[PDB]
């Protein structure tokens, strides 16, 4: 949704980074996008291919979530 | 002289009867050992190796670990042993099923009854002596 | 981008060698010369020399020139 | 009794054979029929040994061998002496060390090389040299170009000599195997002889040619106003006008009054400040004691005379209750066979070349060669890399050795047998031994890496996270700070100031400078040791497993080097000692390769560099060592790329050359992974489309084309890899240190 | 008797006959005895003139006498000195109790086949373990009079 | 540089095709070995009779061209990378001039923009780029541990083999754990299975890493 508003700058985020192994330095470099936990940065362009397709809002990608899980079923 | 001969008078099996292998100290201390100790159920044997290992396990995660330079260090280090030792003695349980799959004499380390009784002493054991290296290490003020 | 081409270009190549393998592994396990008497893939078979010598010709002068010019410029 | 006997015009001089080609042995004299004939005929050139069974022919093969490659050798003493003379800058350098660039080789224009002969400083344009020998001659009290231009003369007329010695001991008058195996003669006289004598002669040099011209020139006096060598020889006035000693003559080394020579024999120790080497009066009194030492030493075994020792009695002397009986039959054994004899030297050989590197950039024997970091650099890792080679080439001369020449009737029950049956044994526990060096050794770097990344310092095993401190290496460089008043009273400074001490600096550069030891010190020592550790595993199992082994139990009826046994018993590849070797040269390579880089980086960061008046120590990278040599991250930024910029820079530049062979070093090491992934069926089956594309042309050649044997493309993967890697290294320290320097 | 204790400069040596008339169970406690005091006599010889003048441990400073040494040494470094003895010492009463047994052999030396020069090393072992056994008493002693260690008594 | 570097392409292309189609020509048959059909698809070796018969199996074919596909998707990335970092960057008359030579890609694509990858973690600190230098060593230290098995084959490891199987077997204590399938050295079709494996698991660590992070580091 951030990155919706401002494309050009924003950077999109992958997934949360969930590791016990992480310092406290490491925990600062990594918090980054504009969100409190650490992050890492999508280098895939699924936020491009999906804001051009149409999606605009969380919702609308959790619903494509829970219907290709339907299909996988 | 010659202290390098035959492993029990035959030149052909491979190994040799050198001071290290079949000198009588080596004999004592190996075959008093809990593992080859006459007498001692397999219960007992893994009752004392469980123990043995788990006294010392704790130290490594105790003061390299992570939180060594933390309130919590001694505590953190007892967790990680127990956690070492649920994965040994899972190793232990797979170990016994894949080996002895088709038993029934029972009492022998060889045979599933029996290296069931060890892992449960090995494990019992283990936790017991984590936590008993956990008290002396928070007292050893004492000594 | 420069993720998105070196990911596609790279399954690319994979995916030819995997052709290739499949052809061969065609060959060596399903292929029926009586089946294929004098055909189109079996005069492939009977003219290989020729395509492995020319292959072979058109990389050696790909690499010897190739590798010349840039250790000229070197 | 020991004599000379020899046969005489056993070989006659003819063209005929040179002309037949493969005449050497019974294959090979019948013809080509495969181009692995062709191959066939350089590899089994000098295996004397396959083609005549008779050991006094190999003998005397060998015996002429040695004798043309010190004719070889002769001639390259002569390049360098004669391009010195020539095509150099020598007298320049002699009169200004500290910033002329030595330089002894010039090319010519043609395509636009003449920029390699670049400013070397002295009004000279040419290729800078990093051999050291500018250094070499000011030591020697070479100070003009007619010495040099005659001592080359010389060494021709001495590779003449040696080519003709070499003729004439195989063609005229060739000894027999009762000369040759005079074992005991032979050692007295080389101990003796050789090392005694040519010890004393130079530092009767020394003594009389060389302290003079180089106090003279320590002092200020210009290489034109210098007494001449042969009139100091002889003039005894001038001789004590420098040295007072010398005015009391001989008596005083005749009787015993030998504390009268302390002015030009010292126990000095440490370096010359002026120089920055090592004193000449120390070392003038170093070789005259290693002669007295040598010419002592030879005087032990028997010959034609009663006394002296047997080292047969010796050796049989010599066994224990773990042992059975001991070192009987070895002296049968390397009196009757040539290839554990070179086993063992090349073994010894190959460790005093690394002694020798390790020893000459710790205490700069030559005037202002520390200063010269090029030199040493290079003199350095050359000899690291001669030493690793001569020791893998000791590893296959005695599992040659154990293939061909090995016999039970003789080493029944001696070290030899007891060794071959605990084989098992030895190699598992050095197995283990390697796995459980590696693991602590590398992953330590691993670690530090992982924790650092995860942004966690205070948990590395660092300098000030987690300490491994080497002790034991800091107590040995304190005592030996402390040699030179305690366990040492008549020496007046240290060995080596790498231990401590004060800071030798010549001008602004510094020659040597106390070397400290931290925790990345000992990671970087437990890799070496890891390292060696696998290279002697390789090494040693292709050795023991020659004969045989539980997968092949007739490996000795195949051979010393064949491919394999078949693709049975799951696969037999490489089962060879011959691919043991093959194998332990890519470890020795990985371990000179990290020694090297170890070398250079430390020698950057922590001793190489320049000291202000004041005293403000700048080194060449800024003792980035210590904290960056922690993480292999480390070593690939502050080591690799960080260097390399003098090197890929250079294009444009004098160094540019160093930056071809740098692209073609790389090009020839990727170039070896084809011959050492692939296999020889693929190929053999390429060639037969190629040679039918020849057939229908009607031009398929009489000698057949083949793909090379698999022992050969493991041969030739091997060469290329060796020689790519080490051209490599070889540009990026020359074009590094030639620049920072 | 069939022992290798004799030697040269006394030969026999036994003036007041205590293996004279004895029994061989007392004759090997006496061996036992003997090569005991001629190991621990050893190891302390040795202990004392490494570590009068060098002695890394405990912070590089502890006192070069061997009597305050041991009073400075912590109490656990004692506690399990004393238990690795006694696991030696339990190691020792079982080879005692094994049906085949020489006095001091942990090495179970009857099962290969020694000679004199097996013989001669042992005698070795025991000359040496007689002159340490003087050693470490005189080396107390000196302790106990001077408070200097060995070597700086001999300084 | 675009002319010389495509012409590099080509020689990619070409020698893989070579390789693929002779494997697959060959795979039938040869005068080497006529009955390689007998034989099947992927088999080690015919034996070192007839003077090798080494890699003649055409699945060893696809094992060769597995190396050269590597190589010519690496050349066709590096130049994508390069030719778009200039662009993007806006100095084109970098490629234009030190494209031509094999130095100006060693030091103006792999040195220069090396930096910012290596640099993700240092002596002083860390970056956010720090994982891309961890997996950009890992790449390296993968592909480095492919050329064990490509380079060392079955002999030596089996030999190697018996020996720790004798020292297990015969150390008291672990001896009573005992396997159950004997422990053997990989086969000969498996260990270049796994040495191909581990390069090029290895060529994608590696490229990804310094094509993730110069870039980021760059723009
Ligand atoms: C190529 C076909 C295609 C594709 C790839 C998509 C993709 C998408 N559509 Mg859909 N859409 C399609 C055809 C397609 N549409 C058609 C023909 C129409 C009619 C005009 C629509 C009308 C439409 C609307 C009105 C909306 C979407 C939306 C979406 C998004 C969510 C889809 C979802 O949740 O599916 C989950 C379901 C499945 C995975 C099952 C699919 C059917 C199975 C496989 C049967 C195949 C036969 C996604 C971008 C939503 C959005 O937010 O877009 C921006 C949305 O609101 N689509
Ligand atoms: C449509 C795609 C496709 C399909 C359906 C198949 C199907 C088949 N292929 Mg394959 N093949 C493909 C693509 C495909 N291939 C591609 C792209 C290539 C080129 C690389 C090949 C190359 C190839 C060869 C050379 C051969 C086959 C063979 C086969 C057959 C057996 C394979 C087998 O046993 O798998 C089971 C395999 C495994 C369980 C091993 C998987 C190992 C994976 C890939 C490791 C991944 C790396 C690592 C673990 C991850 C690291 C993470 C980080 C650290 C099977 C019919 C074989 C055959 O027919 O023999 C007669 C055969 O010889 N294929
Ligand atoms: C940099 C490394 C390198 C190089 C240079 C080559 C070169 C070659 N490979 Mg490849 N190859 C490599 C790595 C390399 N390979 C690796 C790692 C593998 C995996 C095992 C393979 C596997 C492989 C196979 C299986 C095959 C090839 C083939 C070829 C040829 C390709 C066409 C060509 O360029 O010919 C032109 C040659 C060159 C550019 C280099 C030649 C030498 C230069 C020009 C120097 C000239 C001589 C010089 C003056 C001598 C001075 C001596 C003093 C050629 C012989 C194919 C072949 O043989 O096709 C005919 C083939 O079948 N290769
Ligand atoms: C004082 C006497 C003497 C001297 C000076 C030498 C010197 C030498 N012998 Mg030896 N040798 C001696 C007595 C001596 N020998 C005797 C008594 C025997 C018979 C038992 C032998 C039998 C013998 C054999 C069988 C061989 C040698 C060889 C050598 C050379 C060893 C390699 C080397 O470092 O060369 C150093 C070279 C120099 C210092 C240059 C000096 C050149 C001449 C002498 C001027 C060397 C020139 C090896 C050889 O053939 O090498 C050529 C060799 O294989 N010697
Ligand atoms: C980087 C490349 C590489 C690596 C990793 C190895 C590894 C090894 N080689 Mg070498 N080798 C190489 C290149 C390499 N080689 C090449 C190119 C060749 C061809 C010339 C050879 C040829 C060769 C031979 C012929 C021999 C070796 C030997 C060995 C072993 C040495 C013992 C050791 O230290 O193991 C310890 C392991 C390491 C150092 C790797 C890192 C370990 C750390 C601690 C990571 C631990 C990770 C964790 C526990 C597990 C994964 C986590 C999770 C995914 C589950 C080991 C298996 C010798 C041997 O057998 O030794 C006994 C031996 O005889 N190698
Ligand atoms: C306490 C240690 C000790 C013990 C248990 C023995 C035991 C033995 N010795 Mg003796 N021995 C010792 C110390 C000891 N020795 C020392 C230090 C020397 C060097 C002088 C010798 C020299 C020696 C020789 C040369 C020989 C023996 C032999 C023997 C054996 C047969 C004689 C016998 O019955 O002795 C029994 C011994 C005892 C019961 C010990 C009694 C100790 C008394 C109570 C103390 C006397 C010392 C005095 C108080 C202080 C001395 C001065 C100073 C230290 C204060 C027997 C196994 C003989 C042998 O083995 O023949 C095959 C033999 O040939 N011994
Ligand atoms: C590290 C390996 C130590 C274990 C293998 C050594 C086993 C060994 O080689 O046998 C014991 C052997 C001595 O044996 P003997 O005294 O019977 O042999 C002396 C020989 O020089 C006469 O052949 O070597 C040593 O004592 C070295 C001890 C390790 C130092
Ligand atoms: C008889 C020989 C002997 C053996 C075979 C042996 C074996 C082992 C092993 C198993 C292989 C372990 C795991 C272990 C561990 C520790 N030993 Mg120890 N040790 C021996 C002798 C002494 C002495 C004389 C001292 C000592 C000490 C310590 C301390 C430090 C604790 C501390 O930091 O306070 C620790 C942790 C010192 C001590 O307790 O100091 C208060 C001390 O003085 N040890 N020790
Ligand atoms: C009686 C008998 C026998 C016996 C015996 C005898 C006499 C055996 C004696 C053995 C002996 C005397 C063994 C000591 C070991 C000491 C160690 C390892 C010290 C560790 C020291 C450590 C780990 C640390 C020291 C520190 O100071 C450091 C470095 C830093 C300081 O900040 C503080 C600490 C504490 C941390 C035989 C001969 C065996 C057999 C026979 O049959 C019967
Ligand atoms: C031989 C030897 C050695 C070794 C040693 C060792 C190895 C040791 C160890 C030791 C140890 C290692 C010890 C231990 C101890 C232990 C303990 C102290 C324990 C305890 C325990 C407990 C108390 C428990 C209990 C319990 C519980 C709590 C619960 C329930 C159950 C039970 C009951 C079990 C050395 C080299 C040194 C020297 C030489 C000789
Ligand atoms: C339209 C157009 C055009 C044209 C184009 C074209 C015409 C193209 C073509 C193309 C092509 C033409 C391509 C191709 C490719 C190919 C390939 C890539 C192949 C592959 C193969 C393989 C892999 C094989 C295999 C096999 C074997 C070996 C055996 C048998 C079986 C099989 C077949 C499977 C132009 C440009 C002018 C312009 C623009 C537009
Ligand atoms: C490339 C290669 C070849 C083919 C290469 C050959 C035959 C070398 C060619 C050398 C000749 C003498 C050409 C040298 C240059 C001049 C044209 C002459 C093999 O035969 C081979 C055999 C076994 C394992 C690996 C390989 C291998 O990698």
């Amino acid at each position: 949704q951030q990155w919706v508003l401002n494309p050009l700058k924003v950077k999109p985020i992958a997934h949360a980074i969930w590791d016990p192994h992480f310092g406290q330095s490491a925990i600062k470099a990594f918090t980054r996008g504009g969100v409190s936990y650490p992050v890492n940065i999508a280098t895939s362009g699924v936020y491009h291919w999906w804001y051009t397709v149409g999606m605009r809002t969380n919702e609308d990608l959790y619903f494509g979530a829970l219907g290709l899980l339907v299909l996988s079923t | 002289s010659e202290f390098v001969k035959p492993y029990n008078n035959d030149p052909f099996v491979g190994n040799l009867s050198t001071p290290v292998t079949t000198s009588t100290a080596t004999k004592l201390y190996l075959g008093n050992l809990p593992i080859y100790r006459k007498g001692l159920s397999p219960l007992l044997r893994g009752l004392e190796i469980g123990m043995a290992h788990g006294y010392f396990l704790i130290g490594p995660f105790y003061i390299l670990g992570p939180l060594r330079n933390s309130p919590n260090a001694l505590l953190v280090g007892l967790f990680s042993a127990f956690g070492l030792i649920l994965i040994l003695t899972l190793g232990l349980t797979i170990y016994g099923l894949a080996s002895f799959q088709g038993t029934e004499g029972g009492e022998n380390l060889e045979s599933a009854k029996g290296w069931r009784n060890f892992t449960s002493g090995f494990s019992i054991g283990a936790f017991g002596g984590a936590s008993v290296a956990y008290v002396l290490l928070d007292n050893i003020s004492f000594f | 981008q420069a993720a998105l081409y070196t990911h596609h270009q790279y399954i690319a190549g994979f995916l030819m060698v995997g052709a290739f393998a499949h052809g061969a592994i065609f060959f060596v396990r399903d292929y029926d010369p009586e089946v294929n008497k004098d055909n189109v893939l079996a005069r492939m078979l009977q003219h290989k020399e020729a395509i492995i010598s020319h292959l072979s010709w058109v990389s050696l002068f790909l690499g010897f020139h190739t590798l010349g010019l840039y250790i000229h410029n070197d | 009794k020991v004599r000379v006997i020899v046969d005489k015009d056993p070989v006659a001089t003819s063209f005929e054979k040179w002309a037949q080609p493969g005449h050497f042995s019974r294959t090979l004299a019948k013809g080509p029929k495969t181009t692995t004939w062709i191959w066939n005929l350089h590899a089994d050139a000098h295996d004397f040994d396959s083609q005549t069974s008779s050991l006094e022919d190999i003998s005397r093969k060998i015996f002429s061998a040695h004798f043309g490659q010190l004719a070889i050798i002769f001639l390259w003493v002569s390049q360098a002496y004669f391009h010195g003379a020539r095509f150099s800058n020598y007298s320049a350098w002699l009169l200004n060390p500290t910033s002329i660039k030595p330089s002894a080789q010039v090319v010519w224009p043609v395509v636009g090389q003449e920029i390699l002969n670049g400013d070397v400083g002295g009004g000279f344009s040419g290729v800078q040299i990093t051999s050291g020998v500018f250094q070499m001659w000011r030591a020697s009290g070479i100070t003009n170009e007619t010495e040099l231009y005659w001592t080359a003369m010389g060494g021709l007329m001495m590779s003449a000599l040696m080519v003709f010695a070499g003729w004439f001991h195989y063609h005229k008058a060739a000894p027999k195997l009762e000369w040759f195996q005079n074992v005991e003669s032979m050692m007295n006289h080389h101990l003796a002889g050789l090392l005694g004598l040519g010890c004393l002669s130079w530092s009767g040099h020394q003594i009389h040619i060389s302290l003079p011209i180089n106090k003279l020139l320590d002092a200020g006096v210009a290489p034109q106003e210098i007494p001449l060598p042969h009139e100091l020889l002889f003039n005894q006035d001038l001789m004590a006008q420098l040295y007072p000693s010398f005015k009391k003559g001989l008596l005083p080394f005749f009787t015993l009054n030998w504390g009268e020579y302390s002015d030009f024999l010292t126990f000095k120790g440490g370096l010359n400040p002026i120089t920055g080497s090592l004193w000449l009066s120390d070392t003038a009194h170093h070789h005259l004691a290693l002669a007295v030492l040598f010419i002592f030493a030879g005087h032990m075994y028997r010959t034609n005379w009663g006394i002296g020792h047997s080292m047969k009695e010796i050796l049989e002397a010599h066994k224990g209750p773990l042992t059975g009986e001991g070192h009987k039959g070895l002296y049968e054994i390397l009196t009757t066979s040539w290839h554990a004899q070179l086993a063992i030297n090349l073994a010894m050989m190959g460790s005093l070349s690394i002694i020798v590197a390790h020893h000459m950039y710790a205490m700069p024997p030559y005037p202002y060669i520390a200063v010269d970091y090029p030199t040493q650099l290079s003199l350095f890792t050359h000899h690291m890399w001669i030493g690793g080679f001569c020791v893998c080439g000791a590893a296959a001369h005695g599992a040659i050795f154990m293939v061909r020449d090995y016999s039970p009737v003789q080493s029944y029950n001696n070290l030899l047998d007891r060794v071959l049956r605990h084989r098992d044994a030895i190699i598992s526990h050095l197995n283990w031994v390697c796995i459980f060096l590696g693991t602590h050794s590398f992953g330590l770097y691993i670690h530090n890496d992982t924790m650092r990344a995860l942004g966690r310092p205070q948990d590395m095993f660092s300098d000030k996270a987690i300490q491994l401190q080497p002790i034991f290496a800091k107590w040995v460089q304190s005592l030996h700070t402390l040699a030179p008043g305690n366990t040492a009273p008549n020496s007046l400074a240290t060995a080596s100031y790498a231990f401590g001490g004060d800071v030798v600096a010549v001008n602004g550069k510094i020659a040597m400078m106390p070397i400290q030891l931290g925790t990345a010190d000992f990671l970087v020592h437990h890799i070496h040791a890891f390292t060696i550790h696998v290279t002697v595993l390789i090494l040693l199992k292709g050795v023991l497993f020659a004969r045989s082994s539980r997968l092949i139990p007739d490996k000795a009826n195949l051979g010393f080097r064949f491919p394999c046994d078949g693709p049975g018993r799951g696969g037999t590849c490489q089962v060879s000692a011959w691919d043991h070797i093959f194998l332990g040269l890519f470890w020795m390579y990985n371990c000179i390769s990290v020694v090297i880089f170890h070398f250079s980086w430390k020698m950057q960061s922590d001793v190489w560099g320049t000291i202000s008046e004041k005293g403000k120590i700048t080194h060449i990278t800024g003792g980035n060592f210590a904290n960056s040599a922690l993480t292999i991250n480390g070593w690939l930024r502050d080591f690799l790329w960080s260097q390399a910029s003098q090197v890929i820079q250079s294009y444009g530049s004098a160094l540019s050359a160093y930056g071809i062979i740098f692209l073609g070093a790389h090009f020839i090491w990727a170039f070896s992974l084809m011959f050492l992934f692939s296999g020889r069926g693929y190929w053999q089956e390429l060639i037969e489309s190629v040679v039918w594309a020849h057939n229908k042309l009607k031009l398929a050649p009489a000698i057949q084309p083949r793909a090379l044997s698999i022992t050969q493309g493991r041969a030739v993967g091997l060469a290329h890899y060796l020689l790519g890697g080490i051209g490599t290294t070889w540009s990026f320290f020359l074009a590094r240190i030639i620049s920072v320097g | 008797n069939g022992m290798v204790g004799d030697c040269k400069p006394l030969g026999y040596f036994d003036p007041l006959g205590f293996s004279k008339d004895a029994s061989p169970e007392t004759m090997a406690k006496f061996r036992e005895a003997e090569l005991k005091h001629g190991r621990v006599a050893m190891l302390a010889c040795a202990g004392m003139i490494t570590a009068d003048k060098f002695h890394p441990l405990f912070g590089g400073k502890l006192s070069s006498n061997p009597l305050l040494a041991i009073t400075q040494v912590p109490k656990l470094g004692l506690l399990q000195i004393l238990l690795f003895i006694g696991f030696m010492e339990v190691f020792g009463i079982l080879n005692s109790r094994r049906p085949d047994y020489e006095p001091g052999n942990f090495l179970g030396t009857s099962q290969w086949e020694t000679t004199p020069t097996w013989d001669a090393y042992q005698l070795r072992e025991l000359n040496n373990g007689r002159l340490a056994m003087f050693g470490a008493i005189g080396m107390l002693t000196h302790a106990y009079i001077t408070g200097k260690g060995p070597l700086e008594l001999l300084d | 540089g675009d002319f010389l570097v495509h012409h590099a392409i080509a020689l990619g292309l070409h020698t893989t095709t070579l390789i693929l189609v002779k494997g697959a020509l060959d795979a039938r048959g040869s005068k080497l070995m006529p009955d390689k059909k007998d034989f099947g698809y992927s088999f080690p070796c015919d034996g070192p009779g007839r003077g090798g018969t080494c890699d003649i199996s055409a699945w060893d074919a696809f094992y060769l061209a597995m190396f050269w596909m590597l190589n010519t998707i690496s050349w066709v990335t590096f130049y994508w990378h390069w030719k778009h970092l200039t662009v993007w960057g806006g100095n084109a008359a970098a490629f234009n001039e030190s494209s031509t030579y094999i130095m100006g890609w060693l030091r103006d694509y792999l040195w220069l923009n090396s930096s910012p990858l290596i640099n993700g973690y240092n002596a002083f600190g860390m970056n956010a780029q720090a994982v891309w230098a961890w997996m950009f060593l890992f790449g390296h230290l993968i592909w480095a541990t492919g050329f064990m098995f490509l380079i060392s084959w079955r002999g030596y490891w089996q030999e190697l083999i018996e020996t720790l199987v004798w020292a297990h077997e015969r150390t008291p204590i672990a001896n009573l754990v005992k396997w159950r399938d004997k422990p053997v050295a990989l086969s000969i079709v498996q260990a270049r299975l796994v040495g191909l494996a581990h390069f090029t698991v290895g060529f994608i660590f590696t490229f990804a890493p310094f094509v993730i992070a110069s870039t980021t580091g760059k723009f």
